[PDB]
């Protein structure tokens, strides 16, 4: 019912790196702070790292497990996407704002970084647990995919997201937010063929997933406020970027055709700114009675 | 989770394969016992709290200066003494959560019931303390229900107006445009739906003065009113609500309608501003007949005519029009509009069907103005005069745009008190005392034609209760005899209260002399057949109430043609949306939804079941989507009869049934003498 | 392709590595010999033409009436023995498409440019054959240009009104807001450009007869006057044109904005509604120390003070609106306010700027009242009152609206003839008569102010390109040299007919007495401050004409003092959009954007070259975006210092330039005393 | 030192069939025969199961075992065009010109004709024989991905370029010559993969690799053969078709590094006719002149 409309709305949403350009960042980047510089990079090189396993794995491996020639194609669509180009657009941004040798340290920081890794292989865990003609694992790494699309991306979209409202790092804010809209259709997509799988379940094994998709958002949730407050303590706004991370588990939740799970809470007004019947004719005879 | 909520809950947890109704009550009773009575604000006596309530600008002083605080006393006492107990939890919940007066903050309860009623009933009276421990009588019994406006705002000072509908007419002019989108916001600041005829509006490609192809039509106007609503949305509390109206044989009725479509652009599309369409019998004709029909552009018959086009008979002026060269007509396949208004309903629920001739040819009022549209409920159908709103220095013809005071009687308790009578002189009373304190500043029309048209109208609720409640299924025979016997005896009752009032004030309604109340003709069904119960069962329904004969009816006749009607109108059934609930009653004379409906509030969820509901009557209680739909037309034809003015008629449909079948219903209501159709609501 | 057009192309083929110029005068032989002769409606004999033109209601009788037939004749005689020859193809192209008059079939020619000159002349003299001869030797020597509204309509039955710049005032209420939806759509069915200042309204979240949280904003206000503007479109002619004008202090200004970011949603963008924001000196000095700023709620200014928050001086009021509780006001970042607007202004050239302060440190009707906005275009700055619109039935309190009369100088052809004088004098008189003969009946306040301010604008063009023609650089020291001698005798000579109509007439404006021209104060820096040329260029450029000196300043002080001043404001600089096509001039005071510019019309292409361009001046005719912007807005304040009213001055950036620059640009607009910026065009 | 120029190539290449509109050919499609009609529907059919199991199956595997983010970006752009592109606008195509069961009964063709059957199952038989960190068996599936992209298209391509060349049919031509444009790239790219992985080989091992490539070819052109005769015949095209695919069998060959295997033959002339602003902060100093 939904992959030809995926399909026009994914493909008219195609873009390049090349079309922004990044070096008028410049003049709003050198009057940051150096936790302000140092938080920046720390969020944009786990954004680049989690996005690479999707790129390489993630939407691949789903790819690979889901029957239909319309949605392996729109799947290859997304693929290319996060290899092509977000992967090259995340990497325009760190060789404009940082020399060579900061990027390499940056990404070697990140990499030993225990929140990071800790989401990060447990997406990737649920990709490689995937079996042939097994529905069940297909659909937990959908859960997975759709977590890291709607939800995970979100405690590191929040910064340039910041910036971004406030009319600072414009150029690279612009990129962000069409990676960003990028990731949301992602989420939807992926959402709706893990409800296609949840659908085909007894209502037991319907309870065993949910189970399942909810003690995962648990874990990842748990995870994110301690990766938040990492990030986000040496420039004051932990408490706003969790209201950020709530809103969209619920965004994330509600792709998986789940109800929400936490509270309604407003979010930060910058951040904020940044963002038939059937027809059948008359035969006469029916106006006499 | 509240403890209330819960015990509403326990209505649906089935107990040995039944549901349990009797936990709603225990609900009520914990939803007073620990949110409303903790809630509420006791004072030491009444005049503690009267005194706080008037000082903090809650009440006019002006209403409770017209009486001795021994005589306030004594009418809160009469109101106290029924012991009223609200027999559902959404009852007490919607008039505490909707009615109920709280502080400025809202953070505790001023008024009960009781308190509220008493207000209402000491703003009724006007002085009298009998007369409000009459009108006291009347709504703690629940006999009689004043509108949402008038229950809600009588006697508050940070009141809004008690009439709930206005209805406008817009010449074509600039002027009378910005005029119209003025008083639209005006209006819907007073809290008033708003209802606008746009038929004498010229259509698309038009000419203003000499250069042709100018006008925008009525899709223009239609725009503008409906940013005029948004804005105007009652202080960002409801939203603005309006209704346009346009004759179907328009021209820009296509363009209308297209203004519902869900696929039209946003230059176009207009989605605060209800559509409604009056369908005189000529399209009627022409459709049955499968001749192709001609839509006239307004201006140029105004310019050969000299009145416009909604101003004169269709039915004898089409041809004239279509053979008339100097007018400007497009052709339109009449069976094509009709498919095309029966898909919009089914999409949307628009537009609105006015069939003017089924208005007309029972109007009694057709010498002062033919009804050329209705409001935004569709029930009000009132002859109304254009005003001619001319350049700033320079004098207005005022005219006579339509506004009336609802009020509905609760017809289960109306016929369980067996006081018809009482109830509707009583309810006459209060909404002419309602029309006589309502002064609108800023709506000359309005004002105008509340001051001469003097019109009312008093309502009917539940209707399918009473029945279902009685053993009586609401499409079988018997119920469309008790309708017909009840609305005959609640129109003779109101004509004879509004012919009492003429006579002790001396004054009838403006132009009262040629209608067909002063000539008689208004009686000829009254006085020549017998509307009383053709069943043992409704006659015994009606037991201990004089049903009035022919002989009545003359006697009524002989005193309304010596001493006039102080009302040209008097009985129009509203909706009655959120006020029965209230009241413990089914929403109008409309079948029931659904026998317990579930409503979402805060985070929690709410069930109400139909009252009365329970096993021995729980088929009776017939969900309106499950019912034949052209017994639901015979039903309000039937009560039709009896009502000056229209009957919020909303159509339920199924899923699976056709556009055709929607437009078979359609017909079958003007072939009936539906005057208006409100909705189509598919299940 | 027709043979003219084929003319006009050849300018771009280049031979000998030049463009052919010469070629477009050949062109306009061409569409002279074969289109519009052949096209061109003759008569017999003039009497013959005028009983036509009369009879088909292309005239008005009134006007013609006033002189005998020979009066008429012999001044149609005076336009056509000037044989007057367009020079260039699209001078002769947009008079006969866009003023000349065409028949109701729009397929023949009925007025040549001698005809329309004679047509405008005879209006202008109301009766006078001499006067009626000077205006015509004053349009036929393309002196003086009457703007567009008054030289295509002046004469014509089937016309709009004569002015097109309309500046309405809105009272913070719903009657006001009502009532400026009104006027706006009767002023834009007169073909006039509406400015509102939405200033008064109260922001969005105040209180609306003390229930919180209720207004709207200005955005609702906004979106309902482009619903209006869109609404009145000239019978569906032009696109409804409207500006609104907002306080940099007002609380909304950061909605205000938005509603011109592309990504605004539908229900916040405006798309037919220009924004201007008023800027006082306060905000620029807050940018300026960096310290935060606060913008204010209106309606609790309102209630706290008396009196609104555009009403009275900021630069004494901002401290104790900040320390007083009772005012409600957000934190704002003034230069990140200044980046948006800087950032605003690249994107669509929106918001227009208005320094306040620079505006009313010059103002000479600050008794009356302080200028707190502009118009459409950025260039009416005048004294205005605010109008309490009440509800019906009710007398309202009719202020001042701003409605100024439009009118320019070619400065090429009026200083070639050495008539600074008479062309200024000339054209004051017929501004006056047309400000006099001017009558709208639908805008209460715009009719009162032009009765008592009786405010004219008489404004300039051609200024670079006589500069070019006459070998000086726009940005160069001469050419502000030459416009400030220039416009010192502009102004000098419009103060002089102001105080002679004031004589003779018996009456100067109202509440001139507190003008500082009735106290002496306006002529301080002209008797002190020596006008002449510095330059011997500009010098001989004014030789053979009187250049008024201290002495004369004196003079003229003395007899406004006697006399009085007949205008509040007399000169404003226009953009003159389409008339500097037929006056063969380049547009207002501004720098040329492009030396040659390629048009489209239907699916041909057109070329026009700045007027007198050629090999010789090719450089001195630079474009405007190669330009220093700060030598252009020195330029402008020179001639600002002359202008009473202000000027439309637009901002040419290149696409390199950041908002950083922009903002530069607009400080040292501020700084040089510039009172409006009009737009941002990148290049 | 060429997988950025081929990233840059294949994204300033990318198209989509919507761009091109086709009513244009209505009429000279409605002149055809029955025949060429016929010929015409299922050469596009075989085209679009070959872009079918490229897109969904070969390319995805290919990218999966290929080291290098800049490699995989550029086989996942090629991908995508294979199943998002290329196979979706052959149903534009049919859209266009066809009635929907003519649609229905040309899909149902491809599904029972023996020889696109097994040309499908002897290359995506390869593609699934790949073994993680097995060299010689991705070898051996680039070759055969090099055989489909530059050898097996080429006699379904004939019949659109025939008519392309002829003045007929041109919209549907612009669409085909589009996806050749693709094609020719990704062979050559592929082609370059696989000669890296020869490369690295002993002369013994070599040798079996050219035998295997040579027998593999063979086998292919031969029931490529029967495959263009059963088309072509009809029409009267076989032995034209025939030397085109020889002429680009040599060209497969080539993109391999080896040499070419058929003679030079005449191909038909008409065939070859066929062929926001940047943003700065206000500085302390812009506020004074
Ligand atoms: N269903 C109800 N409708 C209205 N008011 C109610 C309802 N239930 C309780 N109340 C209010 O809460 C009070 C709680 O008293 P309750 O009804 O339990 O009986 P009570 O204490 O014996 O006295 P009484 O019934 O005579 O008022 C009532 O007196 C009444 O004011
Ligand atoms: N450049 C032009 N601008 C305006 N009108 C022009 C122009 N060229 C030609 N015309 C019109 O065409 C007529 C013919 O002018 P032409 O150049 O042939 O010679 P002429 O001596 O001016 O002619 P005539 O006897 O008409 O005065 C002019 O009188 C005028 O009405
Ligand atoms: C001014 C205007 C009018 N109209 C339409 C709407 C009105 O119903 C209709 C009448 O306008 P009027 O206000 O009556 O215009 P008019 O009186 O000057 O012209 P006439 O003498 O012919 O009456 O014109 C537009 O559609 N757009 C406009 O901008
Ligand atoms: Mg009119
Ligand atoms: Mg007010
Ligand atoms: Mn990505
Ligand atoms: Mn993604
Ligand atoms: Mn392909
Ligand atoms: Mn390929």
């Amino acid at each position: 019912d939904f992959t030809q409309m995926f399909y026009n709305q994914n493909v008219k949403q195609f873009w390049l790196p090349e079309e922004i350009a990044l070096n008028g960042d410049l003049l709003t980047w050198k009057y940051l702070g150096k936790n302000e510089q140092d938080t920046y990079m720390k969020v944009l090189a786990g954004l680049t790292l989690l996005d690479t396993e999707q790129g390489n794995t993630g939407m691949p491996i789903v790819a690979e497990h889901v029957d239909g020639h319309q949605r392996k194609a729109v799947l290859n669509f997304m693929a290319m996407m996060e290899n092509a180009v977000h992967a090259k657009s995340y990497s325009n941004i760190f060789m404009t704002l940082a020399p060579t040798e900061t990027i390499n340290e940056v990404f070697e920081w990140v990499k030993q970084n225990k929140y990071l890794q800790k989401k990060a292989q447990m997406i990737v865990g649920l990709y490689k647990a995937i079996q042939k003609d097994d529905e069940i694992s297909l659909f937990k790494a959908m859960v997975a995919s759709v977590y890291l699309e709607s939800f995970l991306f979100y405690s590191g979209f929040y910064y340039p997201l910041y910036f971004y409202g406030q009319g600072k790092l414009m150029q690279s804010g612009e990129i962000i937010n069409l990676i960003l809209r990028d990731e949301a259709i992602h989420g939807v997509y992926v959402g709706l063929l893990a409800q296609e799988i949840y659908n085909k379940q007894t209502e037991e094994k319907k309870a065993e997933l949910r189970e399942f998709a909810i003690d995962l958002l648990n874990q990842l949730y748990e995870n994110e406020l301690e990766y938040t407050e990492d990030l986000y303590d040496q420039v004051g706004l932990s408490h706003d970027v969790k209201k950020f991370i709530r809103y969209n588990a619920n965004k994330a939740l509600m792709n998986l055709g789940f109800d929400p799970y936490f509270e309604e809470e407003d979010i930060n007004p910058i951040v904020l700114n940044g963002l038939k019947a059937t027809v059948e004719p008359l035969k006469d005879d029916d106006f006499y009675f | 989770v509240p403890k209330w909520i819960q015990l509403n809950n326990e209505i649906m947890i089935q107990k040995d394969g039944k549901f349990q109704f009797d936990k709603d009550k225990e609900a009520v009773h914990s939803y007073f016992v620990d949110y409303i009575n903790q809630n509420t604000v006791f004072f030491h006596n009444l005049k503690e709290k009267l005194d706080y309530l008037v000082e903090n600008q809650y009440y006019e002083e002006e209403f409770l200066s017209l009486y001795s605080f021994e005589d306030i006393k004594e009418v809160f006492k009469t109101a106290y003494a029924k012991k009223f107990r609200f027999p559902s939890f959404m009852s007490a919940f919607k008039f505490y959560n909707d009615y109920a007066l709280k502080t400025n903050d809202k953070k505790k309860i001023l008024e009960r019931y009781e308190d509220r009623i008493s207000i209402v009933a000491l703003f009724f009276a006007n002085g009298d303390t009998e007369k409000a421990k009459e009108y006291v009588n009347l709504m703690i019994n629940q006999e009689y229900q004043p509108s949402t406006p008038t229950f809600l705002n009588a006697g508050r000072k940070r009141r809004g107006e008690l009439v709930s509908c206005f209805l406008l007419e817009v010449n074509d002019s600039l002027n009378d445009i910005s005029r119209a989108i003025d008083i639209s916001m005006q209006l819907s600041k007073l809290g008033g739906g708003v209802s606008l005829n746009l038929s004498k509006l010229r259509a698309k490609g038009e000419a203003i003065k000499d250069v042709e192809n100018a006008t925008k039509g009525v899709v223009g106007v239609m725009k503008l009113l409906d940013n005029a609503f948004r804005y105007a949305d009652q202080m960002g509390q409801r939203q603005g609500s309006g209704a346009a109206y346009l004759n179907i044989f328009h021209r820009d009725i296509n363009d209308f309608l297209d203004t519902k479509k869900i696929s039209a652009d946003e230059d176009v599309r207009v989605k605060t501003l209800s559509i409604g369409v009056v369908i005189p019998d000529k399209f009627v004709e022409l459709a049955r007949e499968d001749k192709a029909a001609y839509v006239f552009y307004p201006h140029t018959i105004y310019k050969e005519y000299g009145q416009h086009m909604d101003e004169m008979d269709m039915n004898e002026m089409y041809d004239k029009f279509v053979d008339n060269p100097r007018v400007k007509k497009e052709k339109i396949n009449p069976r094509k509009l009709l498919e095309k208004l029966a898909m919009l309903r089914s999409e949307s629920g628009y537009p609105y069907i006015m069939f003017q001739d089924n208005v007309n040819k029972v109007h009694a009022n057709n010498h002062i103005s033919k009804v050329k549209f209705s409001n935004l409920c569709s029930e009000v159908l009132q002859a109304s005069q254009v005003s001619s709103y001319t350049d700033y220095d320079e004098e207005d013809e005022i005219g006579l745009d339509i506004s009336c005071n609802l009020g509905s009687l609760n017809i289960l308790n109306v016929m369980e008190h067996k006081s018809i009578e009482k109830t509707v002189k009583l309810a006459t009373d209060s909404l002419t005392h309602v029309s006589e304190t309502t002064d609108i500043r800023n709506a000359p029309a309005v004002r105008r034609a509340n001051k001469a048209m003097k019109s009312i109208g008093l309502g009917a609720m539940n209707l399918h209760g009473y029945l279902a409640q009685n053993g009586i299924a609401y499409e079988s025979p018997e119920a469309r005899d008790f309708a017909n016997t009840f609305f005959m005896m609640v129109n003779f009752y109101s004509i004879q209260r509004s012919a009492e009032i003429a006579k002790e004030k001396g004054e009838t309604f403006d132009q009262y002399e040629g209608s067909t109340y002063a000539t008689g003709e208004y009686f000829d069904k009254y006085v020549s057949t017998d509307f009383s119960p053709k069943y043992e069962k409704i006659a015994n329904l009606f037991e201990g109430m004089h049903i009035p004969t022919t002989e009545d009816w003359k006697k009524l006749k002989a005193f309304v043609a010596e001493h006039g009607m102080y009302h040209s109108y008097r009985l129009c059934i509203a909706p009655t949306g959120s006020i029965s609930y209230v009241q413990s009653s089914t929403a109008s004379v409309m079948p029931i939804m659904e026998r317990i409906e579930e409503r979402t509030y805060g985070n929690s969820k709410t069930y109400y079941p139909m009252p009365g509901l329970a096993s021995n009557n729980w088929f009776f209680y017939k969900e309106a989507y499950d019912m034949d739909m052209f017994k639901v037309v015979d039903m309000i034809a039937t009560i039709q009869q009896h009502i000056d003015q229209g009957i919020s008629f909303t159509l339920f449909l199924k899923d699976t049934m056709t556009t055709r079948d929607l437009n078979r219903i359609d017909l079958y209501a003007h072939h009936r003498g539906i005057k208006t159709i409100y909705y189509a609501r598919t299940k």
